[PDB]
RNA sequence: GUAUGUAUUUAUUUU
RNA sequence: GGAGGUCAACAUCAAGAACUGUGGGCCUUUGCCUAUAGAACUUAUAACGAACAUGGUUCUUGCCUUUUACCAGAAC
RNA sequence: GUUCGCGAAGUAACCCUUCGUGGACAUUUGGUCAAUUUGAAACAAUACAGAGAUGAUCAGCAGUUCCCCUGCAUAAGGAUGAACCGUUUUACAAAGAGAUUUA
């Protein structure tokens, strides 16, 4: 439906014109799902119409909070680190293509080509231990039996020594102060007021 | 024949009433029957 | 195919959607070819999908490196006050901008301490929370003003079209049904006819 | 013909533009149109020639 | 809603005869072929089998004025056509009964609500040269006749009837308002 | 019988070899919604086809036939249709009893299956219309013989016939000489649709004669309905027609009716 | 300096 | 029968600090009084989301040729 | 094709295989829609000009219409959007005066 001069399109023409409406509900379900600094690749859902008409990313992101804070600690870290590291680091252009430059498909160009891989961190054998296994996995369990509930992935059930090492990590990304009487004119009834 | 009446499902994002549109017309007053109006120049000319 | 259906076949959307006038405009078609705040609206935000997502297909050919992927997609959502002009449709959106920018500041001189004045990056989650919902916040606005545009290309526009009293037309109202409401009077104080 | 303007347009010469049945009557007519057909047709069949 | 409630108006005959049947009902239709305005279609096939679906072309204002079947077209009762039924009703009585209907646009679809209905309502080579051709009787009606005692190329104009065929075998058993000659060179 | 009846029906044209969509060159830019070119004006397009059918040479047995559809290929009728046996819709000339089929439903829509509608065109155009029936046909600009003129308008004559003549059953061919035209008329609504939808943009003579090299550039020969006939002859002939023709039929009003009572 | 409007029939509709 | 599902349908989620059923007494069904049983989810720096947008009317402003588009507060 | 079961043959010793048969499991898609000339985009180009109230040059709001166009629009523009600027005879009488005809 690519190519369309026919007669046989006229249905799917004007079926085009109607899911431009839904359009900007597919970017909002399109761009959550972003595959993250660390993930290689991601795999989705998509609802597609049946005419070629339009493609909703169909899932939504569920990722543990503290897990969460753990995986991008790791990669702040690991950021500025690698910041201070090299030499030239160049900032690229924008945009990327120009345009006479028609967006190469997927099937041909993309699929052959291999990640080429992404930030991770050194982590270690030893502090880490509990955690360096599944740490960066797309969503970090799809499956523990205990760990957390399952495919459908709600209600994770975690234990001491692993959430230690995460406080351990998440320290570049943590509010750090434990005394409410910190925040004294702070709080929002001192802003109301 | 006997019959029943089962409405078609659309494709929701093709037009939901194919045929709709904003045209205009002007209508036939159609009647058979009257309403008799009814009721009960010299001095007042002057006036008016 | 909206384009192509309004019988403008003189503007041309580039790969990066710009829109263009390929053939100096014959004044008519101007009038007949000014485009809609919403069509505007929405082919700038395809753009910044567009451009997101080309620093990606870029990166899985292997041609960046995962560290200036995370920067580059970074200075996508701080700059987009620049990479498209979202902000001529909607105005409102530039509080985004005003937010994005401030998020981006703290993000730096969290980050900067002790290291380099330089482009390294790579933590975007604030902004990128920041543009999904203000994203939420014009789905709906959308599906309205779209949804008309489209039921206008169709159905042809409303036939009666009243209007309103407003600012301007008042006075020849005001007039109007003045001089209406003395003909009845003046009509029944004559004896007959 | 010359043409039309907006698509609708209407050409009077073609059929009645509104036709409203006269009325009903008692009076029973039915005659006098074969007096007017007479005449009608006599007419346009006169100027022909 | 009223666009429902006055019903189908379908034959009995195009119908199709089986026991019981499903078709679609979809609020707004195609316009008519007629008054131009909206309505509600019914499609079906008529029985489940079958290869063609059957459409309505018309409103049930407008199958009302005609009296006649929304699929069919044609008279509800006789089972024929409009400019038949009013002609044969026309005939007898003598001369009356035709539906002047509605050119332009405007005319038509204004003209499609008032509802007195309508007059048809209102009640309900070897060249051969054979001669002396009857102007109004068809070739199908003469090779007809040939082949139906046992290739052509008449002309009307002059009454001429021109003629070729294939073998003189159907030379003999062509001849074992006619002018005979057998004539070739 | 042999000839349909008997063996199954064939391809004309390999998909491969179908023709090219995107209508060619009368503007600059292809507009994608419509199918047209954009802007400038030329004179309009209009071609002979590459292609014809050939009535008892491809015509045979297919799909439809066996599965029982009613409205017969079009692009049949041109000999376009690249399916072979496989297209649904019918590969062959109207018989007679075919049309006994259609002849329920021949009120409303064609042979082809489409919806006539009722106020024909400006130029008497290209589908029915239905508060009629016409089965008589205008075809004009005759000059897709090219302009080789054939040394008697007879053989005109002779030509048209030759070709309308295959489809079917015929009444009559009157050409016209004052004016270029044809005025042809058949037995069969149906068959009347089928040879028009057919005969559109042609070009004439044997499988060559002289010019027949370029037949392919000329411009084809226009097949539209004819309107009434001003002469008294035809038309005293048209009102007998149709009286003999309500003699019938009241014989079916007396019958069911008789029997309602 | 301009909007705006108008016509642009080529392919023979029966005596 | 157990475990699960990035599966569906149907109920319910902002209030007298608050729900429902039932036994008994009185008025005459509501309603009041008394006794009894059961109450998932969500609430006290108050709430379904330790998250965070957009629209309409109405007033007050701010840019100030006019309108879309807007500046920043409130009520609904 | 699965499975239950029967019968037959063979293997066998109640089985493994093959044949036959009974039973259960599984049960009516899609089409308002054919593939470029002949069932309908609209601009552009040529020629003809080239902006209401006025004596003249402009801001403008409206009003009616079986005209609409752009615009998300109940906003506002589109020459103050365009069309309007034309053709025009009977509820018909009373009084007086002269000519003509008649009881
Ligand atoms: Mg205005
Ligand atoms: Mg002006
Ligand atoms: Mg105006
Ligand atoms: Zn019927
Ligand atoms: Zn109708
Ligand atoms: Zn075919």
């Amino acid at each position: 439906h690519s190519d369309m001069a026919s007669k046989m399109y006229n249905t799917d023409k004007k079926a085009f014109l109607g899911a431009l409406k839904y359009l900007p509900h597919a970017i909002l379900k399109l761009l959550e799902n972003m595959p993250h600094p660390w993930e290689q690749a991601k795999e989705v859902k998509v609802l597609y119409h049946t005419s070629g008409a339009i493609t909703f990313v169909n899932e939504t992101p569920r990722v543990i909070e503290p897990v969460y804070t753990a995986q991008w600690s790791a990669t702040w870290i690991a950021m500025r680190r690698e910041k201070r590291d090299r030499t030239h680091f160049k900032r690229m252009r924008f945009p990327p293509f120009d345009d006479d430059e028609p967006p190469l498909s997927y099937e041909q160009h993309i699929e052959n080509i291999e990640p080429l891989d992404p930030i991770n961190l050194p982590l270690d054998s030893q502090d880490d231990e509990y955690v360096k296994d599944w740490l960066y996995d797309s969503r970090p369990l799809e499956e523990d039996s205990k760990k957390v509930n399952g495919t459908s992935y709600k209600k994770w059930s975690f234990d001491l020594p692993e959430m230690s090492n995460l406080y351990r990590l998440s320290t570049p990304l943590r509010d750090e102060v434990t005394d409410k009487n910190y925040y004294y004119l702070f709080d929002k009834k001192s802003f109301f007021n | 024949h006997h019959i029943e009446v089962v409405s078609k499902q659309m494709d929701p994002l093709l037009p939901r009433f194919v045929g709709k549109k904003a045209r205009k017309v002007v209508a036939p007053t159609e009647n058979d029957e009257v309403v008799p109006v009814l009721h009960m120049g010299e001095a007042d000319p002057n006036e008016w | 195919l909206l384009i192509h259906r309004k019988g403008l076949t003189y503007l041309h959307l580039d790969y990066n959607f710009n829109l263009k006038p390929t053939k100096t405009l014959t004044t008519k078609e101007r009038k007949k070819s000014r485009l809609g705040n919403s069509f505007h609206l929405m082919r700038e935000l395809l753009k910044m999908m567009k451009l997101i997502v080309d620093t990606h297909v870029q990166f899985r050919l292997g041609n960046v490196d995962a560290f200036q992927l995370a920067d580059g997609i970074h200075y996508i959502l701080n700059h987009i006050g620049q990479l498209t002009g979202i902000y001529r449709y909607k105005y409102k959106v530039m509080h985004q901008i005003r937010a994005c920018k401030d998020l981006k500041h703290i993000i730096y001189y969290k980050f900067n301490k002790n290291l380099g004045k330089g482009p390294g990056c790579g933590f975007w989650q604030p902004a990128w929370r920041v543009w999904l919902n203000f994203l939420r916040g014009t789905i709906p606005l959308l599906e309205r003003y779209i949804g008309n545009l489209i039921t206008r290309q169709f159905e042809g526009r409303s036939n009666e079209i009243v209007k309103t009293t407003t600012k301007q037309r008042l006075d020849a109202y005001y007039d109007l049904e003045l001089r209406n409401s003395v003909m009845d009077d003046i009509l029944e104080m004559m004896p007959e006819s | 013909k010359p043409k039309k303007k907006y698509g609708t347009d209407i050409d009077y010469n073609e059929d009645i533009v509104y036709e409203q049945a006269p009325m009903p009557g008692i009076y029973d007519t039915s005659t006098e149109d074969r007096q007017i057909k007479k005449k009608f047709e006599q007419f346009e069949r006169k100027v022909n020639r | 809603d009223e666009i429902n409630e006055p019903p189908p108006n379908i034959c009995e005959q195009c119908l199709g005869d089986e026991a019981n049947i499903r078709m679609t009902k979809i609020p707004q239709g195609s316009e008519c072929k007629i008054c131009t305005l909206p309505f509600t279609l019914y499609h079906f096939k008529t029985s489940k089998r079958s290869n063609n679906i059957i459409k309505t072309l018309i409103c049930v204002r407008c199958a009302t004025q005609r009296n006649i079947c929304q699929c069919c077209m044609l008279d509800s009762r006789w089972h024929i056509p409009i400019q038949l039924r009013d002609h044969l009703i026309s005939l007898v009585n003598e001369e009356n009964v035709m539906t002047e209907e509605a050119k332009n646009d405007m005319m038509k679809r204004f003209l499609s609500l008032k509802n007195v209905k309508l007059g048809g309502a209102q009640i309900t080579t070897k060249s051969f040269f054979l001669y002396n051709i009857d102007a109004s009787i068809p070739e199908w009606k003469i090779t007809d006749t040939v082949s139906q005692l046992l290739s052509l190329i008449v002309n009307h104009k002059a009454k001429c009837g021109g003629l070729r065929f294939q073998s003189s075998e159907l030379g003999e058993r062509f001849v074992s308002i006619f002018i005979i000659p057998w004539s070739s060179g | 019988m042999t000839s349909w009846r008997d063996k199954s029906a064939k391809v004309q044209v390999k998909e491969s070899e179908l023709p090219s969509s995107i209508p060619a060159q009368t503007g600059l830019t292809f507009n994608i919604w419509y199918n047209k070119w954009s802007q400038g004006f030329a004179g309009n397009t209009r071609f002979v086809s590459p292609f014809a059918l050939q009535p008892q040479l491809h015509s045979g047995k297919t799909r439809g036939d066996n599965d029982g559809q009613l409205f017969f290929c079009l692009f049949f009728a041109k000999g376009m249709c690249c399916l072979g046996p496989k297209c649904e819709y019918l590969h062959h000339i109207p018989d007679e009893e075919d049309i006994g089929k259609l002849a329920l439903r021949t009120e409303v829509l064609d042979c082809f299956g489409r919806e006539k509608f009722a106020d024909y065109r400006e130029d008497m155009g290209g589908i029915g219309s239905f508060r009629k029936k016409n089965k008589t046909l205008y075809v004009g600009g005759i000059d897709g013989a090219l302009n080789s003129k054939h040394l008697k308008p007879a053989q005109i004559e002779s030509r048209i016939r030759f070709v309308f003549s295959r489809l079917g059953d015929i009444d009559r061919i009157r050409y016209v000489e004052s004016k270029n035209c044809g005025f042809v008329k058949f037995k069969y609504q149906a068959n009347a649709e089928f040879a028009k939808e057919a005969m559109s943009n042609q070009t004439l003579l044997l499988p060559s004669d002289k010019e027949w090299d370029d037949r392919r550039e000329g411009t084809g020969l226009l097949v539209k309905w004819a309107n009434e006939d001003p002469d008294p002859a035809a038309q005293k002939r048209l009102q007998e027609e149709l009286k003999l023709e309500s003699l019938n039929m009241m014989v079916h009003l007396i019958n069911n009716n008789t029997n309602s009572a």
